[PDB]
DNA sequence: ATTGTAGGGATGTCGAGTCA
DNA sequence: TTGACTCGACATCCCCTACAA
């Protein structure tokens, strides 16, 4: 029922390239909205009464009083709108929707027919008032920000799921039931944004641990499984908001996220940067405390299914053989267990918890142990914690640059650090070669080793680095 | 990287106005660019900057 | 009398199924 | 309708004989 980790690999890859793909697709459409043209012709759509409450005054006993009136503002746009967009048009297909890994596979025979979207032809269809959904809420978002509101768009990105292994992975009216693109709004009042769907639920909320826009029930989640919800203001900012949207962001989402493993985090925080053109506000700050706050009112879960690989959290069973309880720490929560009777479990924070190594473990992370350490754990192997270490620093090469190799003529360098003070490593399958040509001092290195020593290089000198590289440019006339 | 003028094109349109249609174009474009693929697990924000320069 | 060559054990992850 | 638990099949990590020229 199952494919090949070659298929495994090629749908996490898919996965990034689908998402790129949207998340630029999320800039470019938000630059489409902030519009001049459009602008001028979308601000005589709201009253100044409306505008004034858009941009209510500063109240300072009581600024609620303020929000209030934004809110206010904010329904009075949402029906006007209800009121601009005369034509709203069906999906050509699935939308933005997510796609089935067949269904991706199947789209390559089928080249089904495509108009294509100019630039020119959104800003004239969010004049006319004619379009899906998706260009209706963009429209709203142009309306608000010729406004001079603070308006968000967001997007909810479907990239096809990379956690479906299947080989057969196996109703127009359910894929609608959420939206993929939204509004956001800024109340300086309150120093909280606004979430606005104007076109599908038609509501408004400040939300504090619910949405109503985060899709709910089995049937809403087949083509909208929610995971990137990104959002991009007028200054042409990108911020991955999805912690306001998902109630259970660090058990359910994480696992379904590239962001779980620590390469995914490095690649997503990549690329939201490329797409992040401006500069640190105020704002950021308030948003990013609303979002400590939310990570740390989501709390345990209510299931051992969800603290599998959980972030904060880790089940007393599920402590590595390895790691070690930090002394004078304790449960930080229990997990009751669904499904067996008075069966209770210990719940440690993984703040508390302390990975040990032994010294060879140490050694292969390049550090021995420091003086006067005690073992934290035994099993015959003592394991110690990173605080019982030390870096190896290994003695200088000579003037010659001789390297003090060990009892097999080579040198082991698994870490940057094994590298000696004034020589460097020169990974290249001729740099042996090179050396033994030259004639000069070095000295094999061991990287790492296959299960047998893998040598994928020489540590020499660094006088000698120019030298080598030399060589080893020329490798051919030797 | 290293791609044509007839590529990015079709890449830079879909992406912009026609996002419903990636699907098929990128099963074609990642089968003629392999070295995509490791460029985009390595760099990402080049392929962006690249799709971005419109 | 010899040169050339083929032939690691635990832990984790996801899908399905059974039980409650 | 769902989750706990189990199992399957992957996947990842941490030396010499026989023989012809």
């Amino acid at each position: 029922n199952c494919s090949s980790n070659e298929e495994r690999k090629r749908r996490k890859y898919f996965h990034m390239l689908y998402l790129v793909c949207l998340m630029v697709h999320g800039f470019i459409r938000n630059e489409w909205i902030n519009s001049k043209r459009l602008s001028r012709k979308l601000s005589n759509l709201v009253p100044e009464k409306v505008f004034e409450l858009l941009h209510p005054q500063k109240d300072e006993e009581l600024p609620l009083r303020s929000t209030r009136k934004l809110l206010d503002g904010l329904k009075k746009c949402m029906e006007l709108w209800q009121k601009h967009w005369k034509i709203t048009k069906k999906y050509d297909n699935e939308g933005l929707y997510m796609r089935t890994w067949k269904e991706i596979e199947m789209s390559a025979n089928n080249k089904r027919k495509f108009k294509t979207l100019k630039r020119s032809d959104f800003l004239r269809a969010v004049s006319k008032g004619h379009g899906d959904p998706d260009i209706s809420v963009q429209g709203f978002v142009a309306m608000l920000r010729a406004c001079n509101v603070n308006a968000r768009l967001i997007m909810s990105c479907q990239p096809p799921d990379f956690t479906n292994m299947k080989i057969d992975t196996s109703a127009y009216k359910d894929m609608v039931k959420y939206p993929i693109f939204w509004c956001e709004v800024w109340d300086k009042f309150s120093k909280k944004w606004i979430t606005v769907d104007p076109v599908n639920l038609k509501t408004i909320e400040q939300v504090r641990l619910h949405s109503k826009l985060a899709p709910k029930g089995v049937a809403c989640c087949e083509r909208n499984m929610l995971r990137y919800v990104i959002a991009y203001d007028r200054k042409y900012g990108c911020r991955d908001v999805t912690r306001r949207y998902a109630q259970w962001m660090n058990s359910k989402v994480r696992k379904r996220r590239i962001t779980k493993d620590d390469f995914g985090e490095k690649w997503f925080r990549k690329v939201i940067t490329a797409l992040h053109h401006r500069k640190r506000t105020k704002i950021d700050d308030y948003e990013d405390q609303y979002f400590f706050q939310r990570d740390e009112s989501e709390g345990i879960p209510d299931s051992v299914q969800d603290l599998k690989n959980h972030p904060y959290y880790v089940l007393e069973q599920d402590i590595k053989q390895t790691q070690i309880v930090k002394p004078g720490c304790k449960e930080c929560g229990y997990l009751k267990v669904h499904g067996k009777v008075g069966k209770v479990l210990k719940v440690y924070a993984k703040r508390d918890i302390a990975d040990l190594k032994s010294a060879r473990q140490w050694y292969m992370n390049g550090r021995i142990l420091k003086t006067g350490s005690r073992c934290k754990k035994v099993i015959d192997e003592r394991l110690y914690s990173f605080e019982d270490t030390e870096l190896y620093i290994p003695p200088l090469a000579s003037a010659s640059g001789e390297i003090t190799k060990n009892t097999f003529g080579n040198i082991e360098v698994f870490a940057p650090t094994m590298i000696p003070g004034n020589c460097c490593l020169v990974e290249n399958p001729v740099a042996i070669k090179a050396a033994r040509f030259l004639g000069v001092e070095f000295a094999p290195a061991v990287t790492s080793f296959k299960f047998k020593p893998v040598l994928s290089g020489i540590v020499v000198a660094k006088w000698l680095r120019e030298a080598i590289e030399t060589a080893i440019d020329g490798i051919e006339f030797i | 990287i290293g791609l044509t003028v007839e590529d990015l094109l079709s890449l830079r349109q879909v992406v912009s106005g026609n996002p419903e249609a990636l699907a098929p174009l990128l099963e074609n474009i990642s089968a003629r660019y392999p070295q995509l693929r490791e460029h985009i697990m390595a760099n990402p924000e080049v392929f962006v900057s690249m799709l971005l320069e419109a």
